């Protein structure tokens, strides 16, 4: 089979700038009949593929022309003459030379914007979950940038390790930032023993760590 | 307009066959062929086979070649994936795709929008929705449910601006869990509803989010 490398695997870039993308394969993608028989795409979060190149340097339809391909041979280039945000997503090649057709592993490309803190927000268990016997304590980082951001979870002022989970969103289309939740799971009978319950959240657009918090119970 | 319409989620248990199809229409099916691609979870992209439905001609990539079987039912423009014996590896999305042009085979242009399938020995749980209780935010915990996917949407889909809904986690327990938030002026505190539906579960379930 013919092995599709794809350079960079990660790619920064900050909208307005050129952005570049490299496909070599191991084997010749030239056909007899003169093409090249290598395509590219675009897979957005949560979407499809989505044609972008095809041939080395055909445009599909609808593409917009800040998109054009290059290449021959073995050695082939995606281009974007002006990135923009709505561009994050992945980058594939894929070729259809020999069968069977085979994809690079793909180009993660970030979306490089300013600094922006998280606003944080704490949500105490309902009183629907508590009377099933799990607490569930959830904590909110909303529209953050860069995507680096360390939860603390605090129950009495103690620290609390091997009961919380995150989960992160991609990076936004529109202003490039990123969410997360922090989730602490304690049973019924913990969370009763407790009183005070708090996330703090340290991230580089906070001079300081910022912790939210309540009082079980008190509202 | 080209459209691949690919059947829904599936989850089935190890040991069993299935078939999940690819419905298409805008253009002529006999002359383009049609392809399946797999894509493991947060993973790369792997071509199974193609199908050239006039003849139903195949390609197989060797790897799957007598795991799985192409084919086409021409008089309603569909081609099907099939395999004889499901494996807990299996469980991945599947895209079926379409090249650009009519005829020999030149590469992908369309994909369709993609079908789950789960392998699993489990039985479906369906998930308990919590209210997250309020710029404010506020938002639903959709608790313990599997398999995947769940969705989520605000308002039937008429509040889009400002929510976010979170990857599932999977717990300890086996089972997935995510939130859906929206942060909404500090002054209306308006009504929202986040609409959650399990299709595996027959779980579906409005719940108001008040504070
Ligand atoms: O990021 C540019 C983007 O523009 C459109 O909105 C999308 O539909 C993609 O097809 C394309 O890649």
């Amino acid at each position: 089979d013919i092995v599709m490398t794809q350079s960079p695997l990660s790619l920064p870039v900050t909208p307005g700038e050129p952005a570049s993308i490299s496909c070599k394969s191991s084997h010749s993608l030239l056909h007899s009949n003169g093409n090249n028989y290598l395509n590219w795409f675009l897979q957005k979060p949560g979407r499809s593929p989505q044609l972008l190149i095809y041939l080395g340097s055909s445009r599909a339809s609808g593409v917009p022309d800040r998109f054009s391909g290059s290449g021959s041979g073995t050695d082939f280039t995606l281009k974007i003459s002006r990135v923009e945000a709505e561009d994050v997503g992945s980058y594939y090649c894929m070729q259809a030379i020999h069968i069977p057709s085979t994809f690079g592993q793909g180009t993660k490309v970030q979306i490089t914007r300013t600094v922006a803190a998280p606003s944080v927000f704490i949500f105490p268990p309902s009183d629907e979950q508590l009377k099933s016997g799990t607490a569930s304590v959830v904590c909110l980082l909303n529209n953050f940038y860069p995507r680096e951001a360390k939860v603390q979870w605090k129950v009495d002022n103690a620290l609390q390790s091997g009961n919380s989970q995150e989960s992160v969103t991609e990076q936004d289309s529109k202003d490039s930032t990123y969410s997360l939740s922090s989730t602490l799971t304690l049973s019924k009978a913990d969370y009763e023993k407790h009183k005070v319950y708090a996330c703090e959240v340290t991230h580089q657009g906070l001079s300081s760590p910022v912790t939210k918090s309540f009082n079980r119970g008190e509202c | 307009e080209v459209q691949l319409v690919q059947s829904g989620a599936e989850v089935k248990k190890p040991g069993e066959s299935l078939k999940i199809s690819c419905k298409t229409s805008g253009y002529s099916f006999t002359n383009h062929w049609i392809a399946w691609v797999r894509q493991m979870p947060g993973a790369g992209l792997e071509w199974m086979g193609m199908i050239y439905p006039h003849d139903s001609d195949t390609r197989y990539n060797p790897s799957f070649q007598g795991l799985v079987t192409i084919s086409v039912d021409k008089s309603i423009t569909t081609a099907y994936l099939q395999w004889r014996s499901l494996k807990a590896s299996d469980t991945a999305m599947y895209y079926c795709a379409r090249p650009p042009f009519s005829g020999s085979y030149e590469g992908l242009d369309y994909w369709g929008q993609g079908t789950l399938v789960t392998v699993s020995s489990a039985s479906t749980k369906g998930p308990s929705v919590f209210p997250l209780a309020p710029t404010a935010a506020l938002g639903c915990l959709v608790k313990d449910y599997f398999p995947e996917p769940v969705t989520v949407s605000w308002n039937s889909g008429a509040l889009t601006s400002g929510v976010h809904t979170f990857p599932a986690v999977l717990q300890s327990s086996g089972l997935y869990s995510l939130s859906s938030v929206v942060t909404v002026p500090s002054s209306s505190l308006q009504t929202y509803i986040c609409n959650v539906n399990h299709k595996p579960s027959n779980t579906k379930v409005d719940k108001k989010v008040e504070p």
